[PDB]
């Protein structure tokens, strides 16, 4: 099963040398590839505009670092730093302490949006889904400070919407 | 439901407010601080119980494999509320 | 066949709403296509869905002026979206937001704040953090 | 003093020092050397700059990550000033530029600027107000510029009296006023003594003034080593320079020495000479 | 106010002047540098906004620095970056560049390019895909709509 | 124990190749303050040339010391040629401080520092 | 056993156990360690004298061609006399076999030289002199290369910690990128993750 190329010859019919001799001289393919170029000149571009119109994409992209949050309930997290161990630069910083009702919670959840990568193993990691990778990507920032989430950072990021999260897992919870 | 603080500025959740001895209130001048007016603490109290006259109860959190595993809690005390730490929701029963 | 072309291709702006309808849009950035109206939602904004077009050229919005008072007639933004158009326009779903937009939550955002980065109103990092180790205070009572 | 105000470990990058640096000015040329040496220390330096963010933009990547900040003012304002230095440990004064303007002429700025700040400074609870002024600043004629100066001398040793007036001589550096004219040029001969200084000891002698207590409440003036004469200099910088009025008079007049408050040698720091920066600044010649 | 208006118009005229092509040159170190070359693709054109891609440094406007930037490559990035005419904006792009990443606590390896050069527009991602990255692009051209330099030095 | 050798037998072949390495250096110096429009004068170069060359005086072993010169003749022909920058030969200089002496009373103030 | 379990071949076993057999009788001078892994691919670990005799061998005798090179790193390894180990990696083409050429050496002794008995070891070798620090006596050129040229200390060592020894820096004073020691901005916060309870206990050594 080998099937090897640039084994042939200029075969000496007088065809054949005055056809060769015609591309030399005339440039038969040139006009040729030139036709090829104009066929696909007159067709129509595959463009968008794009204030208006978004390329496609999947319910399973990896996006905003969006926290969640239960139906009428609290927040979903509940600080049990697997995202930090699976995080493959570190960029979750997790600094946790109850409070006086009794459930358990943080104080201090931060991720560099430097270091982040957008693997998919602080979404498959987390045992309740607290964390999930947005939909969108917009972040686009002048200044670098303002690339450092707070927990109430991630916190109205994920209140900014979640029924578009909740789409997205409500569709696709199943493979995963 | 949020505060404000002696200083001028607000609190958090959680209680990590400033006073004038401080230099982060001027690198917090011009842009401003972005702090979450809904909490979370009273979105639990304000539920109320739900009650169930079973002994040894179920919990999911609303939904097959959305939300947090099952963990099944204890009613066994004359009056005082279980309460999950998944969920964060008391139960009471109804003997 | 010339004259049919132009026949067809005159109408859809006779019928975007006269001259100056796309007049703005025109100068606006580029949308000619117009003729679908699938739906208009907050901040007044306008989806047109064709199928005729090929993917990639089937949803797509006309913004507003002054959508949160910020002049925004030329300058349009990326998230100036609502959040169930904006499942709709990234084409990950292929049901219009129409048929279901909402939740039955009471804790999301009327808003949808857009980038706010350049402004005197945007955001900060800072330390969601109690008292480090308490330092010791002086005897604030007068000894001696 | 509230914790992460102290200083932390070593110097540099992160190393947190314990000094925080309102700076105005600054987004010309003293300014942006010491501005490097509060970034080189490991310092937090609150920058308010009346121009385009092009500039702040261009002497932004000094400091680390959100360490240096920015603010916009106009010196007429209280309110701006004051939100300017709500919360520092040290603000510096170094502000001036050395032409009548259309909005601004050279009286009132060395005067009213000072005041205002200095007033709101005093009212805002800071050390080390270091407030730069010229050599020879007198009531003595030919410069509005100096007479202004020696005004502004005397409002700031007028009110807050712990304020660190400091006096360098005719700085030169990387981009110097009177070197550039030196080169770019093509003029007369007289003869005036005259002793230059390089800028980096002289802001190193700031940041240490800055850094160092018991040095506030007197005046400096930083003295170059050299003191010879005006046109065998000039001829040394055209001799490295491969070539055979308000500010000329400024030059052509005096440059005299003052032996009676100290400098870099009681200080402890050490002033290079004229020689070797000299070589390092005479670049941009033919070929 | 006669030449206030007439000035302010001059700098709305200079200003969109400048906000209307900015052709870069295009750095692009690792496999963001094929994402540059992905949002030169049919898909998203930067043909449509005067931006040509050419690595001419001496008639380059901004300069979108990506891929994974090392201590090894610094000086020759910053003697680009001084034959540069003074309009000139930074765009960083990708995780290595915009601040080390995952390369972060490696040896020979630059921790962002802050400490390098001055920027202007941060974009993260990894890879920032055309649409982000597009994105950025109009948000360095609304920033070039907020300018008011000619305004300053009227004032001035 | 069989040590193979790098180079020598002795001190003898070490101390050969290192002056001969210092006379290549000392030769080598003014063409690179010549060629790279440089900033620093010919005698502070030449006293921390000789100042690298003194710093690592306690070693008797000739094997390290032939893998200094080494390690020297790789850095003589990367400077002989250009394949290095001027970034390289003013790190070699240190004129970015580090300020701090070895006094202990000001590694007191400046703590943690033993 | 049976179900998602990875099977292995006896025939390709056998032939492997007689061919370093063969191997390691008929080079009697240079032979310490003939080893077959269970997945069937052959290690051979060496002395440092033979390394020209040995591929000079190998590259040839007719029944065993191996012309295909693979890398070459001498892996470090702590807690012996000799530290580092040259891993030569070869690969046949008449054949499809892979046999693993281990030999050992420590910090200060050359080893000798394989640029001339395969071309391909060239870079190889000038990467590894770079970046672990065994020299190469008798070869053409040793330089830097992956390294900066004020970057030393052969940073692939244990010793040679996770971040290095220089941070550099646009600096405005002097107008140009310098040099200063390491401030790092976050940790690296380390884990203790070596679990204990033996998961294997086929590779117990065994205690005094
Ligand atoms: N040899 C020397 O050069 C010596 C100089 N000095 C003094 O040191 C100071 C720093 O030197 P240098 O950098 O050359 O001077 P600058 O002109 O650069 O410093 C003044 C700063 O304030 C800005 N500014 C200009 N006009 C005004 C105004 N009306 N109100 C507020 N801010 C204004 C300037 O430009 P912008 O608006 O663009 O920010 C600049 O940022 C100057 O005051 C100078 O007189 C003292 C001794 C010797
Ligand atoms: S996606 Fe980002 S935050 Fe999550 S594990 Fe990966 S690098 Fe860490
Ligand atoms: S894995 Fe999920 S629940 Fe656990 S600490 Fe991280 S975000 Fe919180
Ligand atoms: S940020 Fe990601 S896509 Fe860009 S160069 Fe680095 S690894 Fe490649
Ligand atoms: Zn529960």
């Amino acid at each position: 099963t080998y099937k090897y190329v640039n084994l042939r010859e200029p075969s000496m019919d007088m065809k054949s040398v005055t056809d060769r001799a015609a591309q030399t001289l005339l440039w038969t393919e040139l006009i040729r590839g030139l036709g090829m170029t104009l066929s696909y000149l007159f067709r129509e571009p595959a463009t968008i505009n794009y204030p208006f119109e978004k390329g496609p994409l999947s319910p399973r992209f990896r996006g905003e670092h969006a926290l969640r949050r239960y139906p009428s309930g609290e927040e979903r997290c509940i600080a049990c730093k697997l995202c930090e161990a699976v995080c493959p630069a570190q960029a979750i910083t997790i600094e946790a302490e109850p409070r006086a009702d009794g459930s358990r919670r943080t104080t201090r959840y931060d991720i560099d949006m430097t270091k982040c990568i957008y693997c998919g193993f602080c979404q498959e990691a987390c045992p309740v889904d607290a964390i999930v990778e947005g939909p969108n990507f917009e972040f686009s920032t002048e200044t670098h400070e303002e690339l450092l989430y707070n927990k109430e950072k991630l916190l109205n990021n994920g209140d900014k919407w979640e029924a578009e999260i909740a789409a997205n897992i409500q569709a696709d919870y199943l493979y995963r | 439901g949020v505060r404000t603080s002696p200083t001028g500025e607000k609190v958090t959740h959680t209680g990590q407010v400033y006073d004038d001895e401080d230099y982060r209130r001027v690198r917090f001048v011009g842009r401003q601080k972005e702090v979450n007016e809904n909490f979370a603490i009273d979105l639990i109290a304000e539920q109320p119980v739900s009650q169930v006259g079973s002994r040894v109860i179920s919990c999911d959190g609303g939904g097959g494999a959305l939300g947090h595993p099952r963990v099944y809690i204890n009613l066994d005390k004359e009056t005082k509320t279980g309460t999950c730490g998944y969920c964060g929701l008391q139960f009471r029963q109804q003997h | 066949e010339l004259l049919q072309v132009l026949k067809r291709g005159l109408q859809q702006v006779s019928g975007h709403g006269g001259l100056r309808g796309y007049l703005r849009v025109l100068f606006r950035a580029n949308d000619v296509r117009v003729g679908t109206l699938v739906g208009e939602d907050k901040y007044g904004n306008k989806y047109y869905e064709d199928n005729k077009q090929f993917f990639g050229r089937h949803r797509w919005v006309i913004y507003t002026t002054e959508m949160n008072g910020k002049n925004t007639f030329w300058d349009v933004d990326g998230s100036m979206v609502p959040p169930e158009w904006h499942r709709w326009l990234h084409c990950m779903t292929d049901d219009p937001p129409t048929v279901k937009p909402p939740t039955a939550r009471k804790f999301i955002w009327t808003n949808h704040k857009f980038n706010l980065s350049g402004t005197p109103q945007q955001y900060v990092p800072y330390s969601t953090t109690r008292k480090k180790i308490q330092e010791w205070v002086p005897p604030s009572t007068p000894y001696k | 003093l509230h914790h992460a105000v102290i200083p932390h470990g070593k110097g540099g990058r992160s190393s947190v020092s314990g000094i925080v640096a309102t700076v105005f000015g600054a987004t010309g040329f003293l300014g942006r050397y010491l501005v490097n040496h509060l970034g080189r220390m490991g310092s937090q330096v609150i920058v308010p700059y009346r121009c385009e963010p092009y500039d702040t933009m261009h002497l932004r990547p000094m400091g680390d990550l959100g360490q240096i900040i920015f603010m916009d003012w106009n010196g007429r304002d209280k309110d701006s000033i004051r939100r300017a230095v709500e919360h520092s440990n040290v603000v510096i004064n170094l502000v001036g530029r050395e032409w009548e303007t259309k909005n601004f002429d050279f009286e009132d700025v060395f005067v009213k600027i000072p005041q205002a700040i200095a007033q709101v400074s005093k009212e805002a609870g800071v050390e080390k107000f270091i407030h730069i002024s010229h050599l020879n600043a007198d009531i003595k004629s030919s410069s509005k510029y100096l007479r202004n100066k020696a005004v502004g001398e005397k409002e700031v040793r007028e009110t807050f009296p712990e304020a660190t007036i400091i006096k360098p001589a005719d700085i030169f550096g990387r981009e110097d006023r009177f070197l550039n004219y030196f080169a770019n040029i093509r003029s007369l001969g007289k003869k005036t003594v005259k002793q230059p200084v390089y800028i980096v000891d002289v802001t190193k002698g700031i940041i240490n003034a800055i850094k160092d207590p018991d040095a506030r409440g007197k005046t400096f003036a930083f003295v170059g080593p050299n003191r010879y004469l005006l046109f065998d200099l000039v001829q040394y910088v055209f001799a490295v320079a491969h070539r055979p009025r308000d500010k000329v008079e400024r030059i052509h007049t005096t440059d005299r020495t003052l032996p009676h408050l100290p400098g870099l040698e009681d200080l402890g720091v050490q002033a290079t000479p004229l020689e070797l920066k000299a070589i390092e600044v005479l670049r941009r010649h033919r070929t | 106010s006669r030449g206030e208006y007439v000035v302010a118009k001059l700098d709305d005229l200079i200003n969109w002047a400048r906000r209307s092509s900015l052709w870069p040159m295009t750095f692009g170190l690792a496999c963001c540098a094929v994402e540059m070359m992905h949002m030169a693709a049919p898909r998203y054109d930067m043909d449509r906004f005067g931006v040509v891609f050419r690595a001419s440094p001496r008639q380059s406007d901004v300069m979108i620095v990506a891929g994974t930037l090392t201590n090894k490559m610094a000086p020759a990035l910053r003697k680009v970056y001084d034959q540069m005419p003074e309009p000139r904006y930074v765009v960083s792009m990708g995780s290595c560049a915009n601040g080390g990443g995952y390369y972060h606590y490696s040896y020979s390896v630059v921790r962002g390019c802050d400490r390098i050069v001055p920027v202007d527009i941060y974009v993260p991602g990894c890879p920032p895909t055309a649409e982000a990255l597009l994105y950025g692009i109009l948000q360095l051209q609304k920033k070039i709509k907020r300018e008011k330099r000619l305004r300053i030095w009227y004032r001035r | 124990t069989s040590v193979k050798p790098i180079f020598s037998r002795d001190m003898n072949e070490a101390k050969r190749r290192v002056r001969e390495l210092y006379r290549a250096w000392y030769r080598e110096v003014p063409n690179t303050v010549h060629l790279f429009q440089l900033d620093i004068s010919v005698k502070q170069g030449r006293d921390k040339v000789r100042e690298m060359f003194k710093k690592n005086a306690h070693v008797t072993d000739p094997r390290v010391v032939d893998l200094l010169v080494i390690k020297g003749k790789m850095e003589l022909e990367e400077t002989i040629n250009v394949w290095k920058q001027r970034t390289h030969v003013m790190r070699f200089f240190h004129e970015t401080e580090a300020p701090r002496p070895k006094d202990f009373l000001s590694k007191f103030y400046v703590g943690h520092d033993p | 056993t049976r179900p998602t379990v990875r099977p292995r071949n006896d025939v390709a076993h056998k032939q492997l156990s007689a061919f370093g057999e063969y191997v390691a009788e008929i080079l009697p001078k240079y032979v310490q360690q003939v080893q077959v892994s269970c997945f069937s691919e052959l290690e051979i670990c060496i002395h440092p004298d033979g390394v020209i005799p040995v591929l000079t061998f190998l590259r040839d005798h007719s029944n065993a061609q191996f012309k295909s090179l693979a890398d070459l790193t001498a892996v470090d390894i702590p807690t012996r006399q000799n530290r580092f180990e040259i891993v030569y990696n070869l690969l046949s083409l008449r054949f499809n076999s892979r046999i693993r050429v281990k030999t050992y050496t420590d910090e200060l002794t050359p080893v000798e030289s394989s640029v001339s008995v395969y071309k391909a070891a060239n870079w190889y070798e000038r990467e590894i002199w770079d970046m672990f620090g065994v020299f190469f006596a008798n070869h053409p050129d040793l330089r830097r290369i992956l390294t900066d040229y004020g970057f030393e200390g052969h940073p692939f060592r244990k010793d040679f910690p996770l971040s290095g020894y220089v941070e550099l820096r646009y600096d405005d004073e002097v107008k140009r990128v310098v040099a200063e020691p390491v401030e790092l901005a976050q940790e690296f916060r380390k884990f203790d993750l070596n679990s204990p309870w033996e998961a294997f206990p086929a590779y117990r050594q065994p205690p005094e």
